[PDB]
């Protein structure tokens, strides 16, 4: 047989990008998976070459970075590459991840596909989080005290857990450099994640858009969408580009070019817009202990889907009822997102609330309510008896 | 297009024309990006300024 | 190698399918056809509909939203001006 | 010479839509002048200020002389 | 262990000072301020405290 | 929020260096330069530039060499241990009025004048904020306004009430260049050199970007065209059913 | 229908004066991408590899 | 053969690896280890000692050094494993030999 057959390397290659049967008529809402990888890449590279010249102390680390904005050839490329790096792989994620709702990608026989791909996704927070503590500006020592006394709301032993996070009385000089240490371990742990996500991916295939079998017509991974997923890697670059040269603060914060400052909280504080919407969720419950257990519980939910989805059939393609209730899932969305970014005021505080509830409500009841209905519809259409 | 049948006939490009081809391209390119990105900046410049001075 | 469990995938020649028989398919090599220029006076009008049938479940869910946005928005910065300095103190605490 | 600001805020205090602007806050600093000579200002909870009609004329102006400045700036 | 010098502070002032890397506050509070502190009923508070069981001298919270 | 806390909003001006295509304008950087060091270093740190960063960009080598040297800096311990003090040099960076914090809020009724090096890039509004609050200063505060001992008002300053006392006055520099040293031609020139201290790789970046940018657009459309002629066999294909007799 | 009768694709094949048409234009595109890109490969590479070299803040001359 | 030749590139990354560990002590013989190995390379003819002031990321063996030592150090060990990976890959199609040198298929146990 062919060399890229036999050979125990190449056949791995060969199976996964060359030979792999797609279905014919997936759209371009497939090609995210791949420019996630790219996103996984670019971050890993940038990150290495300027590690080179980061020093993790607290009281060297703010002007470390302020030495490769300045001091380091090619310097500012690396760090608003990385920056807006990882801002770009959360907008690909939510993409890939609203791509899997609206098509039932989640669905049986792709359950340990889409589990394993919730995991990616907080190990992923997980790491964008630490990384933006290591810059050490006002926003990242206020995140890091924030995130880190998240877990005092564990009764009983929960301060000391954080204590103990700290490496001592508060955010100083043994948590920063703990942090930079993990931020750079776990981006591997993310990549062996997602080849555990291509594995499962491969024993049933990738899905299409009409929700049925791809059985019955299929064509080589090889040429077709290599040169499909280029266009979208192109397109990705050309729109990176473009705020890496000529608007590389837009989707940052301000306050993260002052140093931090342990005795002073910015009058003002806007987290990372992919963070946004869990940050209303956690601001809309008057209690602390509470507050922490629902905001987790958004990310949790996810895991619930496949045995909410009462429908007979798979994906919203041919389901009125269930596109719409989408879009207000989407919209909602957005919504949290823009509460986030204001005070806690009063026509805002309300409205925060009635979304949290929506955001729940969509999994837990409209889903199943609505597949059921729509199951029935389907029926009572056609039978004549 | 004939233009093209003249110097590949009926075949593609190889690499090695296209990596020699790459080479030249980057030279010229940024020269002519250099001259483009000065002149429309003419006046803005340190060049400028220091023929402005006089010490 | 070690057995394998099933699955509702195969690969080229036992892809898990329906035995299929009468259907036939016929195709004409892309050097042969006429070069990218055509998706035009053909393919423009055509184009589009895929989202003549679909924004309103996007454009409702939208406005639904938006309008919902701006009411709270500006009854806010009623609520912050002096003006509504009287009902803020109602509704605040 | 005199400021290149200051010569476009002038400019524009003593436009229809300016006069308009410095009177409404002119009727608040009046008001409030007169709030505070009576007995009790000190204790009250409820003191005016005219920075709410202050801002209503900087924005006016702001927009006016921003798009403008730099024209006549080196 | 922390010395702040009390006569320096002002009336009506706030003044911050660092004690093991945490944040000290010390205020020096007005006789009004200090009416409305110690005239708060205990039903209004989640965590039910007297001013008198958080300061000592009524004129300086810390 | 009420409009005093958040601050009014600063406008948009026309700044020479505002689009895609546009450098930094260093004649101006080099009268900023000017009223940074005859005015704002009273009070204000430059911690972050150094003095060779200056050359080729506001001044020349040797103008950089003269400015470097009339500051003096620890150099190393003679051959006996006891310390010595030197002339600068390019390497150096730009020394401060302060030698530490406390001495700094000594010397401005408690208040800490913030190092400029950053400072556009550390606040929104940029250049149209930093240019908005020093030419911003009203001769007296709006009516009601009890504004605290010490203090100034300034309406885009969040609060209203800044430790900072306006600075800039008609002809209190003497430009180099002859150009009229008004209030706002000043702020507008030490502004723009403080964007250059923030961000050192303006021009050059711009360049990068319009190189990068134009061949990224031209390998997407390019993508483009490739994937549709791969395409055509798949796209053009065509079906046929004729049921299979039993 | 009759398996033989090869369904209509007037609408598709290009009126063949110009035999190598098609070819030509496809074989032109593929060229200039390869172009392109091995020099923002090249670019790229650069851009990484000379972040290694001495920085800005020590080429000083003793 | 496949089997032993990955295992020779796991060695090489090996070596690697401790060495850069070594230079990250800063003692005496880290300093000097990372100024013999690195001028190793300017062996090589025309442009060999422009390699070495690359990696040094200066005039000599200093901050950019060890830094870049450091990053490194914590790197490589990924890539050995990804390589274990493949050596046992490259082990598992015709599993191990045995001290007798002849075929282990007519007795095998779990
Ligand atoms: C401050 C906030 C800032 C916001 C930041 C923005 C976020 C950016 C992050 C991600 C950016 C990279 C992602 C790129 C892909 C995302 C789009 C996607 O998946 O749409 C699939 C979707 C599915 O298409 P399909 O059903 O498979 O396609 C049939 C094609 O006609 C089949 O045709 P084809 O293969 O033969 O050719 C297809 C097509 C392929 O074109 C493509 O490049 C692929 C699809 C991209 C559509 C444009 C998206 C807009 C992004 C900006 O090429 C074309 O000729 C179409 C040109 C469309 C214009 C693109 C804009 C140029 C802008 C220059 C700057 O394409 C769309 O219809 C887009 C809908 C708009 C969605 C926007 C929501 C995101 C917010
Ligand atoms: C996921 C869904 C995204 C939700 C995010 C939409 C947020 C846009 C908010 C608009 C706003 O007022 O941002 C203010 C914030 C900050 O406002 P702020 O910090 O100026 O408010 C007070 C502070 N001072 C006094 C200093 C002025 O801007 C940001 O940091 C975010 C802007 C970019 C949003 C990125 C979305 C791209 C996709
Ligand atoms: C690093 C690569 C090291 C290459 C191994 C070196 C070697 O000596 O390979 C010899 C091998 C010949 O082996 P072979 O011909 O297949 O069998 C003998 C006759 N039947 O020849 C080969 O194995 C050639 C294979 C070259 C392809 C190398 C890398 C392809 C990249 C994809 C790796 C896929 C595996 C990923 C594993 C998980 C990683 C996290
Ligand atoms: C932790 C929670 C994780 C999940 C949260 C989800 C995150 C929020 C998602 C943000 C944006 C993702 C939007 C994704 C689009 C929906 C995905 C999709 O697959 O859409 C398919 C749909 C039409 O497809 P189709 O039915 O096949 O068309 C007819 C062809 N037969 O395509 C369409 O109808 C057109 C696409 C409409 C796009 C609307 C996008 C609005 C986004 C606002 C961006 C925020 C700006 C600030
Ligand atoms: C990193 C992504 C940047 C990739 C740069 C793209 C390279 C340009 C392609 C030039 C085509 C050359 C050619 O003619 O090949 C003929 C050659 C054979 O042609 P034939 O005889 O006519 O079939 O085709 C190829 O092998 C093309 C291979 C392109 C590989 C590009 C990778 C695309 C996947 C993107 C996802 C990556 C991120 C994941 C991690
Ligand atoms: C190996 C690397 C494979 C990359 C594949 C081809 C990518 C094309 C890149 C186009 C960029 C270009 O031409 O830049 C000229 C641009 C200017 O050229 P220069 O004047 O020679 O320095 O070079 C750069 O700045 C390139 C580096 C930044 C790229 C930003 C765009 C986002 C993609 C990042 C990919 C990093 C992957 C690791
Ligand atoms: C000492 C007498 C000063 C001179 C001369 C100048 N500044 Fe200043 N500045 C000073 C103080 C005491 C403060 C603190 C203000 C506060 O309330 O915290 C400042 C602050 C600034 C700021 C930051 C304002 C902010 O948005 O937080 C800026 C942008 C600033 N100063 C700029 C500036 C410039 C450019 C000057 C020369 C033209 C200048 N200052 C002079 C004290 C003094
Ligand atoms: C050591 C390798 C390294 C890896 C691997 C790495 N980073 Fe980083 N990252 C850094 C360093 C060093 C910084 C500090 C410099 C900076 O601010 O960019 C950083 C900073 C960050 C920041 C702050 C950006 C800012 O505003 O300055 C974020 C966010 C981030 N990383 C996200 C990621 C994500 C997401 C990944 C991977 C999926 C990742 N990083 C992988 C080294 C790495
Ligand atoms: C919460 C869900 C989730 C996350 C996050 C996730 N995936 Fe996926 N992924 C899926 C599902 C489900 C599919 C199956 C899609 C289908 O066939 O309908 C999928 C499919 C894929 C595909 C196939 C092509 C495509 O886009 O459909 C690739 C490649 C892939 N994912 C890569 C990744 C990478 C890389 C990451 C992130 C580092 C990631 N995924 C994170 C759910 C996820
Ligand atoms: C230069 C050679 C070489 C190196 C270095 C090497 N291996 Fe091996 N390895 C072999 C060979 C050859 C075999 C086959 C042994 C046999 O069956 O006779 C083997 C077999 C193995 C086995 C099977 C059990 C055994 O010991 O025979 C394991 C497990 C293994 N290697 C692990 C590793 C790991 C882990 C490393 C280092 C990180 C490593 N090897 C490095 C040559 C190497
Ligand atoms: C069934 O459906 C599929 C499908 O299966 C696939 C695979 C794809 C294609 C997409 C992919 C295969 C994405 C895969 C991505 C990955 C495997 C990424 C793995 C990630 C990594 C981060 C690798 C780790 C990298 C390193 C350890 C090295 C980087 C560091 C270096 C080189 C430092 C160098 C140092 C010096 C000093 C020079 C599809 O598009 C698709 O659609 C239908
Ligand atoms: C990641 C870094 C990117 C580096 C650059 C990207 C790769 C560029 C590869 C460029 C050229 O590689 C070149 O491709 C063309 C196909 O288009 C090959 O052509 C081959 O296939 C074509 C097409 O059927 C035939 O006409 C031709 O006779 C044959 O030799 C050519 O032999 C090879 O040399
Ligand atoms: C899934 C985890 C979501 C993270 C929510 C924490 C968001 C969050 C806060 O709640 C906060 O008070 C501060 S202060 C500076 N940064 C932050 C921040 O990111
Ligand atoms: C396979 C690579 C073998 C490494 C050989 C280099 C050994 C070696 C030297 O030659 C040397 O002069 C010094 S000085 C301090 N440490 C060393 C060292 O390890």
């Amino acid at each position: 047989m062919a060399f890229r057959k036999s050979n125990v390397y190449l056949s791995l290659v060969n199976s996964y990008i060359i030979d792999s049967p797609q279905p014919s008529s997936i759209n371009y809402w497939w090609n995210m998976g791949s420019l996630l990888g790219l996103c996984l890449v670019i971050q890993i590279v940038t990150g290495i070459f300027m590690a080179m010249h980061y020093s993790s102390n607290i009281e060297l680390a703010f002007s470390s970075v302020e030495h490769i904005m300045r001091d380091v050839h090619n310097g500012y490329i690396l760090r608003y590459l990385h920056a807006n790096g990882a801002s770009f792989f959360f907008m690909v994620m939510f993409m890939h991840m609203a791509k899997g709702l609206y098509y039932g990608s989640y669905r049986s026989p792709r359950v340990t596909l889409w589990n394993v791909g919730v995991i990616i996704f907080t190990l992923t927070i997980a790491t964008a989080f630490l990384g933006y503590c290591c810059v050490y500006g006002q926003m990242s020592h206020w995140g890091a005290t924030v995130i880190t006394n998240l877990f005092s709301a564990i009764p009983f032993v929960g301060n000391d857990i954080v204590s103990w996070l700290w490496g001592g009385f508060s955010v100083s000089n043994p948590t920063i450099q703990r942090f930079f240490a993990l931020h750079y371990l776990v981006p591997f742990i993310i990549a062996a994640m997602v080849i555990m996500h291509l594995m499962a991916l491969h024993i049933h295939g990738s899905s299409n858009p009409l929700g049925i079998t791809g059985n019955l017509d299929r064509i080589p991974m090889h040429s077709y969408f290599i040169f499909k997923d280029l266009v979208t890697v192109f397109l990705f670059m050309l729109i990176l580009a473009l705020f890496v040269f000529y608007s590389p603060n837009t989707l940052g914060h301000p306050d993260n070019y002052i140093p931090g400052n342990p005795l002073v909280t910015p009058a003002s504080i806007v987290p990372e817009w992919y963070l946004l919407p869990f940050y209303a969720i956690l601001r809309s419950i008057p209690d602390k202990l509470l507050g922490v257990i629902t905001m987790f519980a958004a990310i949790l939910v996810l895991l619930v889907l496949p045995f909410t989805d009462r429908s007979v059939v798979r994906g919203n393609t041919f389901k009125v009822l269930s596109k719409f209730f989408f879009f207000i899932f989407v919209f909602n969305f957005v919504l949290l997102g823009q509460i986030g970014a204001c005070h806690v005021e009063v026509p805002y505080v309300l409205m925060g609330q009635i979304a949290t509830f929506i955001y729940f409500a969509y999994f837990l009841i409209i889903v199943p309510v609505i597949s059921t209905i729509e199951n029935v519809l389907f029926y009572i259409g056609r039978v004549n008896k | 297009s004939s233009l093209y049948k003249t110097f590949f006939k009926r075949n593609a490009v190889f690499v090695g024309t296209i990596f020699a081809g790459a080479f030249v391209f980057q030279t010229v390119f940024d020269t002519a990006i250099t001259s483009w990105y000065e002149n429309h900046n003419k006046g803005k410049l340190w060049k400028d300024v220091k023929a402005r001075i006089a010490a | 190698g070690p057995p394998s469990g099933k699955t509702y995938m195969g690969w080229w020649g036992h892809m898990g399918g329906p035995k299929q028989k009468g259907i036939t398919s016929y195709a004409v090599s892309p050097y042969a056809q006429k070069p990218l220029q055509g998706i035009f006076h053909n393919a423009v009008f055509n184009s589009f509909r895929r989202f003549k049938s679909q924004f309103l479940y996007v454009l409702i869910p939208a406005g639904i939203y938006w309008y919902w946005w701006k009411n709270g928005n500006e009854y806010n910065e009623f609520l912050y001006s002096k003006a509504g300095r009287e009902e803020l103190e109602r509704v605040n605490v | 010479v005199t400021d290149q600001l200051e010569d476009l805020r002038e400019h524009f205090k003593n436009t229809e839509e300016g006069k308009a602007l410095v009177h409404h806050y002119e009727e608040c600093a009046e008001r409030v002048k007169i709030q505070q000579q009576q007995p009790g200002y000190a204790d009250l909870e409820h003191k005016e200020d005219c920075v709410e009609e202050f801002f209503h004329l900087q924005h006016y102006l702001d927009t006016a002389t921003a798009p403008r400045l730099f024209d006549k700036l080196k | 262990k922390v010395e702040v010098n009390l006569a320096a502070i002002p009336l009506g002032k706030n003044v911050v000072v660092k004690w093991q890397g945490k944040p000290v506050f010390i205020r020096h509070r007005t006789p009004h301020e200090i009416q409305e502190a110690n005239s708060v009923d205990m039903s209004a508070l989640k965590d039910p405290q007297t001013d008198a069981d958080r300061v000592k001298d009524p004129q300086w919270l810390i | 929020m009420t409009a005093a806390e958040h601050g009014l909003h600063a406008p948009a001006y026309a700044w020479s260096h505002n689009g895609p295509f546009e450098t930094f304008d260093h004649a101006s950087i080099r009268r900023g330069y000017q009223v940074y060091r005859e005015v704002c270093a009273a009070c204000h740190s430059l911690d972050r530039v150094a003095w060779r960063t200056l050359v080729g960009v506001s001044h020349t080598n040797e103008e950089v060499r003269n400015m470097a040297e009339e500051f003096e800096y620890d150099d190393e311990p003679d051959e006996q241990g006891n310390p010595k003090k030197r002339p600068g040099k390019l390497s150096d960076y730009i020394p401060g009025p302060y030698p530490n914090e406390q001495a700094a809020r000594a010397a401005n009724q408690g208040a800490l004048p913030p190092d400029l090096s950053l400072i556009v890039k550390a606040r929104h509004g940029g250049c149209d904020y930093i240019f908005s609050l020093l030419t911003g200063y009203p001769d007296e505060p709006p009516a009601g306004v009890a504004l605290p001992p010490g203090s100034n008002y300034n309406p885009y300053f969040p609060g209203g009430s800044i430790a900072m006392a306006r600075v800039l006055f008609d002809d209190m520099v003497e430009y180099e260049d002859g150009t009229p040293a008004t209030t706002s031609q000043m702020a507008k020139d030490v502004t723009t050199f403080l964007n250059w201290c923030a961000e050192p790789e303006h021009d050059e970046r711009k360049r990068l970007g319009l190189k990068t940018v134009i061949i990224l657009s031209s390998l997407y459309l390019l993508s483009i065209w490739v994937k549709k002629f791969k395409w055509a066999g798949i796209k053009t294909r065509k079906f046929v059913f004729n049921p299979p007799k039993p | 229908k009759s398996t033989y009768r090869t369904p209509n694709f007037d609408d598709v094949l290009k009126e063949n004066n110009d035999a190598d048409k098609g070819r030509s234009y496809a074989y032109f595109m593929v060229g200039a991408m390869g172009l392109l890109s091995s020099a923002g490969a090249k670019s790229t590479v650069e851009t990484f590899i000379s972040s290694m070299t001495a920085t800005a803040d020590v080429l000083a001359m003793a």
